[PDB]
C-alpha cells in the first residue's frame, strides 16, 4: 500500500491525491508538519523537502507532476491521461508547465500578496485564465477525451478559484465561467470531490497566512 | 483590420487553399477539441496518420434529439462542458424540431470570429460592387435587445444577441460597415416594437448618407417596410412637435429620443410633399433615402414569396444577396452581390468549419457516403453535414443544396428549399392546435385595438417552485397593462385540457407569466433561420420551449414590454 | 527536415541541440536576434517569444526539458535517455526538475549579479554541486546506465564553468571535483561536442552582460 507525504491545503499534493484516486488505487494518506517534518519525509526528500512524496515499492516520488506522470505510467491499463501521439502529450506538457509556474505564481501574488503584486497579479491571472481559455479552444476536459494530465494539473486551483474570487475580489466566472465551469464538471467525479477539501478551509487558511506574516 | 484588396486577395487564396484549410479547420477543431466525452465513445486522441479517415469512418452521424442531452447537461446548473467543450457563454436554438422538442447548440467566441471575418469579406466584396462612402451611414432595421441568463446562471444565447452586445462588436465592426444610425440603447431597448419606431426614424434620421437599408431577409425588410408604413402621421407629430408620441413608454429610450428631439415644423410639409406622388410606392427604399447603393437581405430560400414586394417596395434600386451561416454553422459568403436574387450562389469560406455532403442522388433519399465539399458534383442537390465550433461534429441538420457552379476551387451552393421537415411527438404542448388556438383566444381582446397578432412562442421554466410557463407574443403595436394582463388570463383560459386543470388549479405548476414580446423578435427567428448554415429548409419555428431551446431563449427575458403573473388564479 | 529556434549562449538551446544529436536526427539551426524575433518564431510562441523551438510535422515544440523528452518520443527506437521503470523515470524528472530551479538561478546570480547577491548565489551553486556531486555518487552519467535525460539537461551548463570560475574568482572543482570531471567526460558525446560554442566567447557575453549593467 503506497504512501503519500502531503498537505491539506497544497494544490499539488491535491495533484496527486486527484491522480491516485482517479485511477483505481488504495492509497494512505499522511499529513505533514513543516515545523516537525516526518522521518520518512527527511530520508525521502531532504532536499527540497517537499510534498506530495509517494512511496511505493519502498522507493519515493517526489513532486506533484512528478507523482502524477509517475502514476500514469506505472498503470497505464485504465483510463490514460495522456492522448496516444507524442504532439498530444505535448501540448498536455507545455500546459502542465504553464500552469505549474506563470499561473502559479500569478495565483500565489493574488493569495499571498499586497499592494502592487495583486493587483498585478489580478491582471496576471485574468490574462492567463483567458489565454488558457483560448488554448483550450473548447474542450470539456484538457489532456484527452476524458480526465487529462493537465486536467490533473490545474483541477487543483479550482480549490483555490474561491479564494481568489475573494482576496482578488474577481469574478474568475463572470469574466471567464467556461473554466470554473470546467471545474464543476471535474466536481462531479469523486476523485477531486474527495482529494481536495472544503472551498471555504482554504481562502480561510490563506488569510491566515497572510494573517501571520506582513 | 478591414482593407479591399488584401482580404479579398485573402479569400481568394482561401477558397484556393479549401482542401488544406478545410483540413486544418478540422485539425483546428480537435486540436482544440480532443478531450470531447463523445469522441471517447468515438475513439479519438487527436493527430494520427489516417485522422480525416478516423473521423469519417469512426464517429456516427447524430439528431438534434441525440445532441439535446448533452448540451443541456452544459447549461442547467450542471455548467459542465461536454459536447464541444467550453460551457458555452451562450446557447442556441434550431428550426424545424427534435422531435418537436427543442435543439440546444453551443456559440463560442470562434463564432463571433466567424462573424466578424465574413461580414469583413462579403461587405468588402459588395463594397467591391456597391462601393459605399466611409462618413456616411446605413438604415440597419438590426436587434438584440434580450438577454437571458438559463437555469444554471449561465447565459444562453441567440447569433444576434450575441454578436451586438458582444464586448468586440462594437471594436469589431467599426471599420466594416457605415455607423449605426439607431443609439446602441435604442438598439438593445427593452422595447423593440416601439424601438425601432425609432429604427425607422433612426436610420430615416440620417437619409442622405444611408448608403444602403438593412435587414438580412427579404421579408425582415418587406415587415420593416409595411412597419415602416406603420407609422407616418405619428412619427412626423412625434419629431415635429420636439415630442414624441404617447406610443412610447420606456424611460431609456424615451430619455434617448426626447435626448434627440427639438421642435421644426417646415420638414412636415417636405415628407408628405414627396411621399405620395408615387403610383403608392414602387421605389420606395429609394424614395425614403435616394442615395443607397442597395437593398441588402437573404433574397432566396423562404423569402422567394417576399422578394417581389420588397423589390415592389425597393423599385428600381437593386436587390443584393446574403451570405449563410449560423449560431451552428457557418458556410458560404456572396462575393458577387450583383447578381439577382433569383440566380444568387453563395460561396463557402473554408475555415468556418469542416463540412461534408450526403447525396441525394439515388431516388428518396439514397443510401449513399458523405463526399468531400469539392467531390460533391455540380448541378446535384446534397444534404449538409457540419463539423464546427458550435458543437456540431458530422451531424445531420437536414436541408437540401444544390451546387451551380465554382468560384475558382471552392463550388457555389443554391437553395430552393423552405422546411427541414419531419417532426415527431414532442412534450413542450398542449397540442401546437391547442397553443395556437391560445393565441388567437387571447389575442382577439388585442384586435379590438385594430390589430392582428404576427408570431407567438413560449417557455417552461422550473427554475421557480412551482414551476411556470411563459408565453411569448409578437404584435404589431404598443397598448395598456390591462388588456394584456387579461390577455394571460385568456391564454390560461384556452388550453383546453383537463391536464393543464388538474395543475394550475392545483398549482402544481405555477401561473403563467405572460412576457408579452415586442414586434421583431420572431422575425429575428427566422432571420436567424434562414441564414444558417445548410439549406434554406430552416423556417419550422418552435412554439413552446422546453429547457433546451435557446435563440429565442436568449430573445426571451429583457424585453419584456410588461411581464405579469396571472391576477386571477 | 526538424527546424531549430536557437540562440548561442542557450545553455537551453544546447539542451535541445544535444537532445536531436544524441538520438540521430539531421537537423538545420536558425540563430535568433531576440531584438527580432521571428515570424515563424513569433508563431511558434507568441507570448514567452522564447527559444529553443523544434519544429516538426509544422508543429512547434517549446521550452528545453519539453524538447528533450520529444526527443524521445519522436523516435522511439535506438537511443532512449530513459530506463524502463517509471520509478527511475521519476527519478529522472525529478532531478531534471532540480537542474532547473536553484542551479540555474544560482549560476545566473554568480555570472549575472555582484556584492550581497553574488555570495548568496555561490553558496547555494556550492551547495548544488556538491547535493549533485552526492546524487552522481558512482554513474558514468545520470538518468540511466547510459546517456541520460537529465545528462542532456545539466552537460550543457559546463560550458558555462569558466564564467562562473572567473567572475566568481573561484575554482568549483576542489570542493566538488567529480561533477566538471563528469562534464569532460559526457563532452566525448558528438551530441554536445558539436552543438556547444566556445566557453570564452560564452564567458565573453557574461562580460558583455556584466560590461553592461553594473
Ligand atoms: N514544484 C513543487 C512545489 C512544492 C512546494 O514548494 N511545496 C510546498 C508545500 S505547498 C513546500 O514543500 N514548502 C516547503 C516549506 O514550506 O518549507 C510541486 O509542484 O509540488
Ligand atoms: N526555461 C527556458 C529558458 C530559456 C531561455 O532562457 N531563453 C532565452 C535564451 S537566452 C531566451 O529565449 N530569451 C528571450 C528573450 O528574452 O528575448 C527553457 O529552457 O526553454
Ligand atoms: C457574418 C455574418 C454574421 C451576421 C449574420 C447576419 C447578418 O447580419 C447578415 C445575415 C447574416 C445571417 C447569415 O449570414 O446567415
Ligand atoms: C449574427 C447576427 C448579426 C444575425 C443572426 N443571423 C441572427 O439573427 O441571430
Ligand atoms: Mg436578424
Amino acid at each position: 500500500l503506497p504512501i503519500l507525504l502531503d498537505y491539506w491545503p497544497s494544490m499539488f499534493g491535491m495533484r496527486a491525491r486527484v491522480a491516485l484516486r482517479e485511477k483505481g488505487v488504495e492509497f494512505e494518506y499522511r499529513e505533514e508538519d513543516f515545523s516537525n517534518k516526518s522521518p520518512l519525509l527527511l530520508q525521502s526528500n531532504p532536499i527540497h523537502k517537499k510534498i506530495p512524496v509517494l512511496v511505493h515499492n519502498g522507493k519515493p516520488v517526489c513532486e506533484s507532476l512528478n507523482v502524477v506522470q509517475y502514476v500514469d505510467e506505472a498503470w497505464p491499463e485504465k483510463n490514460p491521461f495522456f492522448p496516444s501521439d507524442p504532439y498530444g502529450r505535448a501540448q498536455a506538457r507545455f500546459w502542465a508547465d504553464f500552469v505549474d509556474k506563470k499561473f502559479t505564481d500569478a495565483q500565489f501574488k493574488v493569495w499571498g500578496k499586497k499592494g502592487e503584486e495583486q493587483e498585478a497579479g489580478k491582471k496576471e491571472f485574468i490574462e492567463a485564465v483567458k489565454i488558457l481559455e483560448s488554448e483550450l479552444g473548447d474542450k470539456p476536459y484538457f489532456g484527452g477525451d476524458s480526465f487529462g494530465y493537465v486536467d490533473i494539473s490545474l483541477i487543483t486551483f479550482s480549490s483555490w478559484f474561491q479564494a481568489y474570487e475573494k482576496f482578488g475580489n474577481f469574478s474568475i466566472e463572470s469574466e471567464s465561467p467556461k473554466l470554473i465551469a470546467w471545474a464543476k464538471r471535474c466536481m462531479e467525479k469523486e476523485s477531486v470531490s474527495k482529494s481536495l477539501p472544503d472551498s471555504e478551509k482554504i481562502v480561510a487558511y490563506a488569510a491566515e497566512y497572510r494573517k501571520n506574516n506582513l | 483590420t478591414f482593407d479591399m484588396n488584401r482580404v479579398i486577395d485573402e479569400f481568394d487564396e482561401m477558397t484556393r487553399n479549401a482542401h488544406q484549410v478545410q483540413k486544418q479547420t478540422l485539425k483546428e477543431i480537435l486540436l482544440k477539441n480532443q478531450s470531447a466525452i463523445y469522441l471517447q465513445n468515438c475513439g479519438l486522441n487527436g493527430n494520427a496518420t489516417d485522422p480525416e479517415e478516423a473521423f469519417k469512418s469512426m464517429v456516427p452521424l447524430v439528431t438534434d434529439v441525440e445532441l439535446e442531452p448533452y448540451i443541456k447537461r452544459m447549461v442547467d446548473g450542471d455548467t459542465s462542458p461536454i459536447l464541444t467543450g467550453h460551457p458555452v457563454p451562450a446557447i442556441s436554438l434550431s428550426s424545424g424540431t427534435s422531435q418537436g422538442r427543442p435543439k440546444f447548440i453551443p456559440f463560442t467566441d470562434e463564432l463571433m470570429e466567424n462573424t466578424l471575418q465574413l461580414f469583413r469579406t462579403a461587405f468588402a466584396f459588395r463594397n467591391r460592387d456597391f462601393p459605399i462612402d466611409d462618413n456616411g451611414k446605413a438604415l440597419q432595421f438590426i436587434f438584440s435587445s434580450k438577454q437571458y441568463i438559463s437555469t444554471g446562471g449561465v447565459p444562453v444565447g441567440t447569433a444576434t444577441t450575441n454578436v451586438y452586445r458582444n464586448p468586440n462588436f462594437k471594436a469589431g465592426m467599426k471599420s466594416i460597415t457605415s455607423p449605426s444610425c439607431s443609439p446602441d440603447e435604442v438598439i438593445f431597448s427593452p422595447d423593440v416594437h416601439q424601438a425601432l419606431y425609432c429604427h425607422l426614424l433612426s436610420g430615416i434620421l440620417f437619409r442622405d448618407q444611408v448608403q444602403y437599408v438593412f435587414a438580412v431577409f427579404a421579408h425582415g425588410l418587406v415587415h420593416a417596410f409595411r412597419t415602416f408604413e406603420q407609422v407616418w402621421e405619428e412619427i412626423v407629430t412625434d419629431i415635429k412637435d420636439g415630442v414624441l408620441s404617447n406610443r412610447i413608454t420606456v424611460p431609456s429610450v424615451r430619455t434617448a429620443m426626447s435626448k434627440l428631439l427639438t421642435p421644426n415644423p417646415e420638414l412636415a410639409e417636405t415628407i408628405r410633399t414627396k411621399c405620395m406622388s408615387l403610383s403608392n410606392w414602387y421605389g420606395l427604399i429609394p424614395a425614403l433615402f435616394p442615395n443607397a447603393k442597395y437593398v441588402y437581405g437573404i433574397m432566396t430560400g423562404s423569402m422567394e414569396p417576399y422578394v417581389p414586394k420588397l423589390r415592389h417596395y425597393a423599385g428600381d434600386l437593386p436587390l443584393v444577396s446574403h451570405d449563410y451561416g449560423s449560431s451552428e454553422g457557418w458556410i458560404a459568403a456572396n462575393v458577387t452581390p450583383r447578381l439577382s436574387p433569383e440566380e444568387a450562389t453563395f460561396a463557402v469560406i473554408p475555415n468556418l468549419g469542416y463540412f461534408e455532403f450526403l447525396p441525394v442522388s439515388e431516388t428518396g433519399e439514397g443510401e449513399e457516403k458523405p463526399v468531400g465539399l469539392t467531390q460533391v458534383k455540380i448541378g446535384e442537390e446534397y444534404e449538409v453535414v457540419i463539423t464546427n465550433y458550435a458543437g456540431l461534429y458530422r451531424y445531420r441538420l437536414g436541408d437540401v443544396v444544390k451546387v451551380i457552379g465554382f468560384y475558382n476551387n471552392t463550388p457555389q451552393l443554391k437553395f430552393i428549399c423552405r422546411r427541414n421537415l419531419i417532426l415527431s411527438i414532442n412534450i413542450d404542448k398542449n397540442t401546437e392546435r391547442d397553443l395556437q388556438l391560445s393565441v388567437e383566444s387571447a389575442a382577439k381582446r388585442l384586435s379590438e385595438e385594430k390589430i392582428e397578432v404576427i408570431d407567438f412562442s413560449s417557455y417552461i421554466d422550473v427554475s421557480t417552485d412551482p414551476g411556470h410557463y411563459a408565453i411569448f407574443w409578437e404584435i404589431s403595436g404598443e397598448t395598456n397593462e390591462d388588456v394584456l394582463q387579461d390577455c394571460c388570463n385568456c391564454l390560461d383560459r384556452a388550453f383546453i385540457d383537463a391536464g393543464y386543470v388538474s395543475s394550475r388549479k392545483c398549482k402544481t405548476i405555477g401561473a403563467l407569466e405572460l412576457r408579452v414580446v415586442a414586434k421583431g423578435t420572431f422575425r429575428k427567428i427566422q432571420e436567424h433561420f434562414l441564414g444558417l448554415g445548410s439549406s434554406a429548409g430552416q423556417f419550422k419555428m418552435p412554439r413552446c420551449v422546453k429547457p433546451s431551446n435557446a435563440k429565442v431563449l436568449q430573445i426571451l427575458c429583457e424585453n419584456v414590454v410588461s411581464s405579469y403573473f396571472s391576477t386571477a388564479f
